[PDB]
């Protein structure tokens, strides 16, 4: 079903897309795994006070 | 929100005290911050006051994990709520579901070193916007007992110390609301007094003279931990009647 | 990990379609067929193909989408030897001898030596970790063709 | 890691001593004055000991330098004070 | 000179194309094989930090003396409303501090486009939206301050004291001096009468409205002039 | 406090916070203070270079330029547990322990 | 500025360790919080393709057809030979393409200072060794063509034909105009006085020998520069 859904709409095919280097920026070797992941921060307990 | 639910992180905000429920239907004629007032039309339906019922959102207080728990309205002027819509938002939710982190662009990528085991990199446009800056309340209680001289003081006399630490102070010692402390600013006036082992033969004599309450207390109040530099955002009054209500009440 | 995932994924070789056997590190007239072949249609470049001068000079030809592999090999072989001498030693990374560096080179070498000899392997370890992105997805887990029949 | 740490390691018979000869070379460094190696190129920036005994000028012995009679490691105090002009406390 | 042809017979067309304030993109072609995706990178290295700029710093509120506080006429409370403000791009001609006079009352989403207009000062985006008032006197004076920088500088290591001599009320805010917040670059092939084998650069460049693009793209070709430039006086 | 991984970082440093510093290697401080304009006296300098100062990031970097630390795991095993590294004033909370480490 | 501190108040210092003319370890510090890897990739991309030379594109040998055969009265074989020139580099005015002969037999180790000096054609290396002749009639005279190209063009895809038309006796080499075979770049920590997290530029220059791995930097400075000077004057 996934993988169905990723061709009905922009942009990358299969997953993966072709990024470039920060640093050097030319062709980046081979596509990578991009996307928007939903993380979280953890709260500091008094112990992460130094 | 996550970009994927499940269908229960609008079940948790309902159910739980976390997001206000209105008592009864009615016309929202005013909305506050602090309080949501609904004007129910219990009589014949006029802007004139009838079945007022106040709704009080807690704003900014602390809570067991130094958390802060807040209620940001949602209703605008002037929209007929029904029995089981929302009012105000919560802690992190949105407008009726659940949105504990938020949602990036994430690039899986061994970058350099860094990333070794556990580690999480970041850009430096994290910082410059407030979007992981979560709100922080510490609890400082300053107890005054009873002291083999004297029960102990509350007041802003307090010696060995500067004029900014005595400015944000009142006339009681106890700072106001809204103050931009730090490391080393007073928060509680507390004195207590000395003891004849450390009293001289030079502050013997104006105690007897110029008055008792000359040179008997020391300096002993709360200040702010060393590292730490925030703000005040509730202080706590109290004024027990054996004690009579000095300036402080 | 991160450290020798770089440097695994600089010593590697690709293979595609591949037909007439090409070996011409060591023959004579392999180097030239498989020479002009490059930039016809029947050898590609992503295949095993080793022909030129030095090593410093085979990346100047890999840069121009020329030559692909064997120079990763090259390019490793030059760079950790030159801020640490004895290279009779200095030639087994691989994957299991990664541990046993640390330990033939002391023997030989000293204690200082393998000071320094850390800090390179280090740098280019993560360097090349990015250069390349041995970035994990979904379809990266290739199932078995063979799965369905056995189940 | 340090400099010549297998050389200086070579340098003794036990790996401890070294440590031992290092540390006093240091504590003689900063009390009497300064040391032997300087000049021409000696250590850049603010620096320590061991570029010293890296260097063949010291002498690290059981009982170099002591007294006849009784065992009095002063005496070497006393000529190193006289010698050398900067003072510690 | 023309010299040889290769690149002086052959000079780069760049067209520029401005809109406002913010997005303005510039072509730059013909150029020589791997070339186009090598000058994207470079100006981008420099168009994230040598880049300086102005934007908020110290933010008043009438009857607010801390951030923590709530105001009677609106919804969202002051810490959220501090934020809207601290995206808020301000862009002076010469002047190091300036205060934006601010002030409205009664019924009404209050924008970015509400703010008193300056002779130095001009908005970009006026409409973000800060918060929704309400009625009931909802009145929301805030005193913005704007001053010079570069790079990112906490609130807690300038601590500056404005309104803070005898008075006090006010609350230090995060600055982003940085100028540009996203930068493409494309490297699709051109084609030329001569040669097949070209790269076209289009960077379309994107400021939050302190420093205009044909300023910004202008003083980083300066300072990354520089830096290829302490590659002569040997010593 | 919270422990986190140094690349650029050697094995022969370590990444420590500035401000963790500015407590712990105080009584190195005062006899630096006297050799420049920094402070005047012993006794006068213990109420400055006690907390929250700025003045003291320079003179202080001066004095752990060769004086290593030791870090320190609280479940220690084995003889690695407690090793030496030259401190680095490097900004933020977490300690940078290199990655072989 | 002057008074606080930048990339400008503190220049890049280089200090160059030339040894002979095939390589050169260049040192550069210190550099700010982003400034070590976009100087030296701005160069590296640049000294791969952009930077002109001239390489070797085709070379005869008198009795001899293939380029694996052998030769009489020579110690090496004809493989490494033409492999060595690779390596060996000169430099021309302007020529398209030009011919140099060399005539030598007897007791005597031929080099490319034996070749006859042209008034458009220049050595750079003479030392470069080719041959070592020895007795029984070590009779060896080759024609070496040298072009004027860009980058790397495979022996594949140029193939010239000054006797290879109809005639036969020219064999095709590899040619690498560009005169920087190897580049690297290292990122190092730096120990300062003020802040510690300075990042450290490192490249050590290959070439060839059309030029010297010190001008092989400015000339790859320059030309970054003139993209740079693009973007004033609009067209």
């Amino acid at each position: 079903e996934i993988k169905e859904l990723l061709k009905l709409g922009d942009l990358p095919t299969s997953g993966q897309i072709r990024l470039y280097d920060g640093r050097t920026g030319e062709q980046f070797e081979r596509p990578v795994t991009v996307g928007y992941m939903y993380m979280l921060k953890l709260n500091h307990l008094v112990d992460d006070k130094m | 929100k996550p970009l994927v639910g499940t269908g229960m992180e609008r079940a948790v905000a309902v159910d739980s005290g976390v997001t206000a429920v209105a008592k009864r239907g009615g016309v929202v004629q005013y909305v506050d911050a602090s309080r949501i007032v609904i004007k129910v039309n219990e009589d014949e339906m006029y802007p004139g006051e009838a079945g007022i019922d106040i709704y009080n959102l807690t704003k900014y207080t602390r809570s067991n994990q130094n958390t802060c728990i807040n209620q940001m309205p949602c209703v605008s002027l002037g929209e007929p709520v029904e029995r089981g819509d929302v009012l105000a938002d919560g802690p992190s939710t949105d407008l009726g579901e659940l949105a504990l982190g938020q949602n990036m662009r994430v690039a899986f990528m061994p970058w350099n070193g860094y990333n070794f085991e556990d580690s999480i990199l970041v850009s430096e446009r994290v910082v410059q916007e407030d979007r992981f800056t979560t709100i922080h309340i510490q609890e400082l209680a300053c107890v005054s007992r009873d002291t083999k001289l004297g029960p102990e003081e509350i007041t802003a006399d307090i010696p060995n110390v500067g004029e900014a630490a005595l400015s944000k102070l009142d006339e009681s010692g106890i700072v106001y609301i809204g103050a931009e402390v730090t490391g080393g600013d007073i928060l509680v006036g507390k004195v207590t007094p000395k003891g004849e082992t450390q009293l001289t033969p030079e502050e013997k004599l104006l105690r007897a003279i110029f008055g008792e309450k000359a040179s008997d207390v020391k300096d002993s109040s709360l200040r702010v931990p060393n590292g730490v530099s925030g703000t005040v955002i509730d202080v706590q009054v109290f004024t027990r009647d054996g004690v009579e209500k000095d300036k402080r009440a | 990990q991160d450290v020798v995932l770089g440097l695994y994924y600089m010593t590697r070789d690709c293979v595609n379609a591949k037909g007439e056997g090409m070996v011409l590190t060591g023959p004579k007239e392999a180097e030239r067929l498989y020479r002009s072949g490059l930039a016809s249609l029947h050898a590609r470049v992503k295949v095993r193909i080793t022909e030129y001068e030095k090593d410093a000079n085979g990346e100047l030809v890999a840069k121009t989408s020329l030559k692909d592999t064997t120079v990763g090999r090259a390019i490793l072989w030059m760079i950790v030897p030159k801020g640490l001498p004895y290279s009779i030693v200095n030639q087994a990374l691989g994957k299991k001898a990664i541990s046993k560096m640390l330990n033939t080179c002391y023997r030989i070498l000293g204690l200082k030596p393998t000071v320094i000899f850390a800090d390179q392997i280090m740098y280019t370890g993560f360097a090349y970790a990015a250069r390349s992105g041995a970035s994990v997805g979904i379809d990266d887990m290739v199932i078995p063709e063979k799965k369905h029949e056995i189940i | 890691a340090r400099v010549t740490v297998q050389d200086a390691v070579e340098k003794i018979g036990n790996r401890f001593d070294l440590v031992l000869v290092a540390a006093r070379r240091a504590r003689q460094m900063q009390v009497g004055g300064k040391d032997p190696l300087v000049p021409e190129e000696n250590d850049k920036t603010t620096v320590i000991a061991l570029r010293e005994i890296e260097e063949g000028l010291i002498n690290n012995q059981i009982l170099d330098v002591r007294e006849r009679q009784e065992q009095q490691e002063q005496e070497a105090a006393e000529l190193q004070a006289v010698t050398a002009i900067a003072e510690g406390r | 000179m023309q010299g040889s042809v290769t690149e002086f017979l052959k000079p780069r067309l760049v067209d520029i194309e401005q809109v406002s304030s913010t997005h303005a993109k510039v072509t730059l072609e013909p150029l020589e094989r791997g070339f186009g995706h090598t000058l994207g990178n470079a100006l981008r290295r420099i168009l994230l930090s040598s880049m300086p700029g102005c934007a908020v710093t110290e933010v008043e509120i009438d009857g607010v003396l801390h951030e923590y506080s709530t105001k009677e006429g609106v919804q969202e409370d002051i810490l959220e409303i501090l934020l809207n403000l601290k995206g808020l791009a301000v862009r002076v001609q010469g002047k190091d501090e300036v205060i934006l006079t601010l002030n409205k009352s009664g019924i009404g989403p209050v924008t970015a486009a509400d703010i008193t207009h300056d002779g130095d000062v001009e908005i970009v985006k006026p409409q973000h939206v800060i918060c929704h008032l309400t009625d009931e006197n909802a009145s929301i004076s805030m005193r913005i301050k704007v001053q010079r920088g570069r790079g990112y500088v906490p609130a807690s290591t300038r601590i500056h004291s404005e309104e803070d001599e005898r008075p006090i009320g006010r609350l230090l805010v995060d600055a982003c001096y940085s100028p540009v917040e996203r930068i493409a670059y494309n490297v699709e092939a051109a084609r030329v009468e001569q040669r097949t084998d070209l790269d076209k650069l289009v960077i379309e460049m994107e400021t939050n409205g302190t420093i205009d693009p044909e300023e910004a793209i202008r003083r980083a070709a300066t300072i990354l002039a520089e830096q290829l430039e302490a590659f002569v006086d040997l010593r | 406090s919270v422990i986190t991984v140094g690349p650029y970082l050697r094995l022969h440093q370590c990444g420590l916070p500035k401000k963790m510093a500015l407590e712990l290697f105080k009584p190195f401080i005062y006899g630096k203070l006297e050799l420049r304009g920094l402070a005047t006296t012993i006794k006068a300098a213990k109420k400055m270079v006690e907390r929250e100062e700025a003045v003291v990031w320079d003179i202080l970097d001066e004095v752990i330029r060769e004086h290593p630390v030791l870090l320190n795991r609280a479940p220690t095993l084995h003889r690695l547990g407690i090793q030496a590294f030259e401190p680095v004033l490097i900004e933020g909370k977490a300690i940078q322990l290199h990655p072989l480490v």
